[PDB]
């Protein structure tokens, strides 16, 4: 199961 | 709309119909569009989704087609309209990436696929004004405002008062009702009341004014019935500041 | 014993040449599940084990929109980062992502993480409290600013100590057979005399998952010893892993040594020595 | 199926407290939402929430329980301009599954009615008139008319305004020779006048 | 930045006995950057079908990766593997030592 949120432009 | 726009924003189109809407976003950059589609009755269904430019993913084995020609122009089209694709488009975006989620609308487009123009009517508005006992019993003054005999279904009534438009103290029916459920075609009617102060309506001098604003036909669109052309227009009323 | 899911992304730039390369490859324990390869023509979140093969169709569509949404941040990222470490377009970088789950014996949630690194060094972590953030250097800061502001470390915990542990048992439940099995090292050894005076005995061990296992060397008093050669274990690439360590000894006063295996796989751990 | 809110439309008192349910079968979800929609503009989000709990705004809160995959949302001290579709969302397989919606109503509260059923004349000419009932308890539904003749609207609840004062109205009309305002059958205690 | 120079091994997958089948494997990590060139050679010559996992790394960030292909060792035929990375002045060459 890939993240699905909390993953952002650095 | 603030950072994403839609236009257009009403369609009244015929069957067979070419259809193209465009989407443009401010603000914000590689983020995620999407073209979802409301019909039926609410409920968001998910016509289109794009990673980045020129990347478009179909949701569904769709008529309509889209794509992504920059970074932040998004366009939805088809290339010929079937009745099945009338429906009320959005266009959203959410933050390049996959964070907590959450899409940002716009004004929306809703498109009403026709299947004869022939039975397209703009509304015919008349504005009544307040009674004998309500300015006396009450001492306010409710206007009323009656638009009827239109179709397709919609469109966006406005009371203005010396111009301006006003909003306060009014109140427009939810939605049209048609003038003989039994028919389908069947034109519709809508009405809103404007209730101001028993002394500002016997206020001779107090211009008010019922504005409907009804969506059509365009421009350079086939009509062979006799009467002139059904198309976009403002339709209106008056009345002034009645004493007695 | 304890269990856990990764995933691992790289992506990296092809100046002059398409967009970066994006590879993700997702596994659980020392098993791999899914991958991903934006030089593959599928362009599909592609299975890599059989129970993984079962989750149905909305799986795949959902698993695939998200994959292209990791690349699709770190695409824009390979930019920004040039950007901050004033370098041309010309050369090519690199971005990395690993996050997982850590789960005890009773399958209960242990830790979580979530790492970032670019051209092979540490960017910017999230802590073991999934609330903190570790910047590297300069650049990170500007990072974890807007990573703070966007409580990111929220979003990433739902998920670490949530999502991810529910997923994992879920995977460990339908892979009941592979995850969950232990297969034990089929051990052996090795002479090789060094001529005259010393030899060197290599402990060896095939076919055992998981990778995890040890193997020392040791004789009389203490146990223990240096001069063994220990080579990292290795895929045997059936599934299962290869490894030895050899030590060196005097002829004949060898027979006095012995490597000890250890491995959950094995209910008694072996202590073979050397029989010519 | 998927999300599964409960349609509507529901009525709530002004003043109570509106609450709003949706469920989700898949457990991939990882991040819940309730947008607001109005009867002609675009859907607005009112809240988002990606953690077991309950998060507070105003008058607004969102629960969540992921245990029974169940997401709600409650509207403290409901105002008449919270009527409106309130459509649950759902972040899974990298996107946003939308409930059907849930259609919702907060009645108002007449401190003192006075049902009275006025008759507009056409401002601008005699004969064409229509029949206004106004100022009616909130309790008090507008029924249908027969002989579709005659149209009838369902009531339509006026901004009071700053003159504090908010009022209920159904317009009803037709052209025929007869009718005079005597026929929306219902209700007691209602001028009429002439 | 940082470039790592890899490790080699070249091992079978069972141990071999030759004149029957088995998998070559030329396992390579700890390198960084990931591009990296690697052939099995069977006799000085490459083979044609080589395929290998998927990319990924370790603790270091350091990636490592796993060439392989089927054959069926024998008395003779000499396999290596041959490496090249940028960390690598000359493109090395590991021979595949039976048992080892």
């Amino acid at each position: 199961e890939l993240a699905g949120i909390g993953i952002l432009t650095v | 709309s603030q950072t994403i726009h839609q236009w257009p924003a009403t369609l009244v189109q015929p069957v067979g119909s070419p259809l193209s809407l465009e989407c443009t976003v401010e603000g914000t950059s590689n983020p995620n569009l999407y073209w979802y589609r409301q019909a039926a009755g609410r409920g968001l269904q998910l016509l289109f989704y794009s990673v980045g430019i020129g990347q478009i993913s179909s949701e569904v084995p769709q008529n309509l087609s889209a794509s992504r020609p920059q970074d932040r122009q998004f366009i939805l089209s088809s290339k010929k309209l079937l009745l099945s694709d009338s429906g009320f488009y959005l266009c959203a975006w959410s933050e390049t990436g996959l964070g907590t989620g959450e899409l940002f609308f716009g004004e929306g487009s809703r498109l009403t696929v026709l299947e004869d123009l022939k039975n397209v009517f703009p509304p015919e508005v008349a504005v009544f004004e307040p009674s004998e006992a309500e300015i006396s019993h009450t001492q306010k003054a409710t206007l009323v405002c009656l638009a009827t005999g239109f179709y397709p279904d919609h469109v966006e009534l406005s009371w203005w008062v010396n111009g301006k438009e006003v909003h306060s103290g009014v109140c427009t029916d939810p939605q049209p009702l048609k003038e003989q459920p039994a028919l389908n075609d069947s034109r519709y009617a809508l009405s809103s009341r404007l209730r101001v102060s028993a002394t500002f309506w016997q206020d001779p001098r107090n211009h008010f004014r019922c504005q409907v604003q009804f969506y059509g036909l365009s421009e350079n669109d086939e009509w062979t019935q006799d009467r002139a052309k059904p198309v976009t227009q403002i339709v209106s009323a008056e009345a002034w500041g009645r004493a007695d | 014993g304890s269990h856990s899911m990764r995933y691992f992304f790289t992506s990296v730039s092809r100046p002059g040449r398409g967009e970066p390369r994006f590879i993700a490859v997702g596994y659980v324990d020392d098993t791999q599940f899914v991958r991903f390869d934006s030089d593959a023509a599928s362009q599909r979140m592609e299975p890599r084990a059989p129970w993984i093969e079962q989750e149905g169709p909305e799986y795949w569509d959902g698993e695939t929109r998200k994959v292209k949404a990791h690349s699709q941040t770190h695409r824009v990222d390979l930019g920004t980062l040039r950007g901050y470490y004033n370098q041309s377009e010309a050369g090519s970088h690199t971005v990395q992502r690993m996050y997982g789950c850590d789960v005890g014996s009773d399958w209960r949630f242990l830790r979580g993480y979530h790492q970032y690194a670019y051209d092979g060094k540490d960017y910017i972590a999230l802590k073991e409290d999934l609330r903190s953030w570790t910047a590297a250097d300069m650049a990170a800061q500007t990072t974890k600013h807007k990573w703070e502001a966007a409580h990111v470390a929220e979003q990433l915990r739902a998920y670490l100590e949530g999502t991810c542990v529910e997923w994992l048992r879920r995977y460990l439940e339908n892979g009941k057979e592979t995850l969950q099995r232990t297969d034990a090292p089929k051990t052996h050894m090795t002479h090789h005399a060094v001529s005259d005076h010393e030899a060197t005995l290599r402990c060896w061990a095939l076919s055992f998952y998981p990778a995890e296992i040890t193997l020392t060397w040791q004789r009389d008093g203490e146990d223990q010893t240096q001069d063994t050669e220990l080579v990292e274990t290795r895929p045997a690439g059936d599934g299962t892993f290869q490894k030895w360590a050899a030590v060196v000894v005097p002829s004949g006063q060898e027979q006095r040594y012995t490597c000890h295996v250890q491995h959950e796989g094995l209910p008694k751990p072996l202590t073979l020595r050397w029989e010519p | 199926q998927e999300v599964e809110q409960n349609s509507g439309p529901l009525s709530v008192p002004e003043g109570a407290i509106a609450s709003l349910n949706c469920t989700y079968s898949d457990r991939g979800s990882q991040s819940f939402f309730w947008y607001r929609q109005y009867s002609g503009k675009s859907p607005e989000l009112i809240m988002f929430i990606y953690s077991n709990g309950d998060k507070e705004d105003g008058r607004f809160t969102a629960q969540l329980n992921k245990a029974s995959q169940y997401v709600s949302l409650l509207i403290r001290d409901s105002q008449p301009s919270d009527s409106a579709t309130y459509l649950c969302a759902v972040n899974v397989a990298g996107k946003s599954t939308f409930g059907d919606g849930t259609t919702l109503t907060v009645k108002p509260n007449i401190q003192n009615p006075d049902p009275a059923v006025y008759q507009l004349r056409d401002s601008k000419s005699s004969d064409k008139s229509v029949c206004l009932f106004t100022d009616f308890d909130s309790q008090t539904n507008v029924s249908q008319s027969k002989d579709s003749d005659v149209y009838i609207t369902d009531k339509c609840v006026l901004d009071m305004r700053s003159m504090d004062f908010k009022s209920n109205s159904a317009v009803a009309w037709s052209n025929k020779s007869d009718f005079a305002c005597a026929n929306a059958f219902n209700n007691s205690i209602i001028p009429e006048d002439t | 930045m940082i470039q790592r120079t890899p490790k080699i091994q070249v091992y079978s997958r069972h141990p071999a006995e030759n004149g029957k089948s088995n998998f070559l494997n030329c396992y390579v990590s700890g390198f960084h950057p990931s591009d990296i060139e690697v052939d099995l050679l069977k006799n000085g010559e490459r083979i044609e079908k080589v395929e290998h996992s998927d990319l990924s790394f370790s603790k270091d960030w350091s990636f490592y990766l796993l060439y392989y292909t089927e054959f069926t060792p024998t008395e003779k035929d000499e396999y290596a593997c041959r490496v090249n990375h940028v960390t690598l002045s000359q493109p090395k060459i590991v021979k595949w030592d039976r048992d080892m």
